[PDB]
RNA sequence: AAGGAUUGUUGAUUUUGUGGGUGGUGGUGCAGUGAUGCCCGUUCUGGACGCGCGCUACAC
């Protein structure tokens, strides 16, 4: 076994410098062909030569002309069966169930500012704020353009600040109005959650230290209804 | 007839492409695109000859360089040929990696590639082994849309051959947005299999990859024909229905909306 | 973006942003074929000898 392997290992070796020889060869032959460069091309040029498609070619540019005039289909996906779709959305049950049980245990305007909002929606009635809002987000999908997640990120927070401004404001002449709006609004800002947290969450934080600096001067004068509209949300989001 | 200057110089490359493996190709070869007659400069290369590694960056070299009609020469006449000779003289009929990265290359360029390397090999009696590692090069790169519907249409209307199948079904899987034409295409090929007067494509016997195939257009597109082709794919399905397969296209083909 | 995105000079093959599936040139046993049972790459570089007498430290 001991000479075997010092035998295989010679051959490895003699077989390496052999390569090495072989490339030693090899790197001259390109240099020696590389200061040669020149004379082989001044004959060659010398003697360049003087100066119809096959049936199958003019087809075939023919049909990708032709489909590119024509539409494009949208492309669907397979439709699972109800099983499947039953146990794939139940297995998710159990690994958002579980993952919450360990953390028991230890032409349209996208406004960057609450005030903006409200001027796009100063002349709108009440009952059409969730028009307006929803539009925004239709215009300025992240897809549309580069920069509109930051855009809906930051619309995100303004939307918070919207549904508690609107609680603050009076609302007993038109609660039905003003009932069929604050829901649409939540649950608009539920699907934002979705995907901006991060931008919702700051914003939840600027508030609650708001509402701290504004209850050490005023006692209960600083708290209003939309203090405790503003908990609830964050209960639902 | 080339210089014999230039000959000997090109024969000493032939001898270095043989045995070249890594490092700079040789400029002589580097600028062989460039030469209007790089067929015979070629030639006297010796491009059977060329090791793996050199095939793949001369695939490399010459598509970008040459325009969409000499690439297409060159994938023909070269990339093709030794993509065939590779697997037909291996033991294990398997294709060796630096040749399969430059059928990667060639899709660089989707015409030139189609016509020289996938038309030619399906129209030149091509065989199964040739049409699954062909076919998943095509899997794996990235093709256009456009480019890749013109592919596919041409396959549908060629005499139905095993090979051809696998190139129609890896396309269908390709997950593409097809246009409405080709996939009224893809009707009339899976149509022209139902019995009727009609072909022997209607008694032909079918494999699976036909019915794998036809599922993944039903799975696919099942929301992208009309109502009159949807009546026609169902009656295909219940003349040459798989035993398996077929009740699973059904199912699909069922669930698709009309455009 | 063709009045030029990207390529080692080229031309829409790529680039940016947004969504997004798949172990798959897999192997192997069965009846080319099979919705098939079972599992799950490439090139270089290196590989204080023993015995033994005596002496000296180690113990609140």
């Amino acid at each position: 076994k001991a000479e075997v392997m010092k035998e295989v290992i010679a051959k490895s070796k003699f077989y390496k410098q052999e390569r090495q020889k072989a490339q030693g060869i090899m790197e001259d032959q390109i240099d020696n062909l590389d200061d040669n460069f020149e004379d082989v091309m001044s004959e060659l040029m010398m003697t360049q030569p003087k100066k119809p498609k096959t049936d199958l070619d003019k087809e075939y540019d023919i049909k990708v002309k032709e489909l590119q005039l024509d539409k494009r289909a949208a492309p669907s996906d397979r439709t699972k069966t109800e099983e499947e779709k039953n146990a794939e959305a139940e297995e998710k049950k159990r690994e958002l169930e579980q993952q919450r049980l360990d953390r028991m245990n230890g032409s349209i305007s996208c406004p960057r500012t609450h005030d903006a909002l409200l001027d796009q929606v100063k002349k709108l009635d009440l009952d059409d704020h969730p028009k307006i809002v929803k539009n925004i987000i239709k215009a300025y999908q992240p897809k549309l353009a580069e920069g509109n997640k930051e855009k809906l990120g930051k619309f995100t927070a303004v939307l918070l600040r919207h549904i508690i401004f609107l609680s603050n404001q009076n609302y007993l002449k038109n609660v039905q109005s003003f009932k069929r709006t604050q829901n649409a609004l939540i649950s608009i800002l539920k699907s934002l959650s979705e995907k901006y947290n991060r931008e919702l969450s700051e914003e939840c934080r600027d508030y609650i230290n708001e509402m701290q600096a504004r209850y050490k001067k005023n006692h209960f004068d600083a708290l209003s209804n939309g203090d405790l509209v503003f908990f609830s949300i964050i209960g639902i989001l | 007839a080339l210089p014999e200057k230039v000959i000997k110089a090109y024969t000493t490359v032939g001898s270095i492409l043989k045995t070249w493996t890594h490092g700079k190709l040789p400029k002589l070869f580097k600028v062989i695109p460039s030469l209007r007659n790089w067929q015979d400069v070629i030639y006297v290369t010796n491009p059977e000859e060329w090791s793996p590694h050199v095939v793949y960056e001369a695939t490399k070299l010459f598509v970008s360089n040459l325009t969409a009609k000499e690439s297409q020469k060159f994938i023909n006449l070269i990339l093709l040929e030794r993509f065939r000779d590779n697997i037909e003289t291996s033991e294990d009929h398997s294709l060796n990696y630096h040749i399969y990265r430059a059928v990667k290359k060639s899709l660089y360029k989707p015409s030139a590639f189609f016509k020289g390397f996938l038309f030619p090999l399906v129209e030149t009696g091509c065989n199964v082994r040739e049409a699954t590692i062909a076919g998943s090069v095509l899997a794996k790169v990235s093709v256009p849309a456009l480019h890749s519907s013109a592919a596919l249409s041409y396959l549908l209307r060629l005499p139905f051959s095993p090979p051809t199948t696998v190139f129609i079904k890896i396309l269908l899987d390709k997950k593409y947005a097809l246009p409405y034409q080709t996939v009224d295409d893809c009707v009339y090929y899976f149509m022209r299999f139902r019995i009727l007067s009609n072909g022997e494509d209607a008694t032909r016997v079918l494999p699976v990859i036909w019915h794998k195939a036809f599922l993944t257009f039903a799975q696919r597109y099942k929301n992208d024909i009309t109502q009159d082709q949807r009546d026609f794919l169902l009656e295909t399905v219940r003349q040459r229905g798989h035993k398996d397969i077929g009740p699973e296209i059904r199912r699909e083909l069922l669930a698709g909306a009309s455009r």
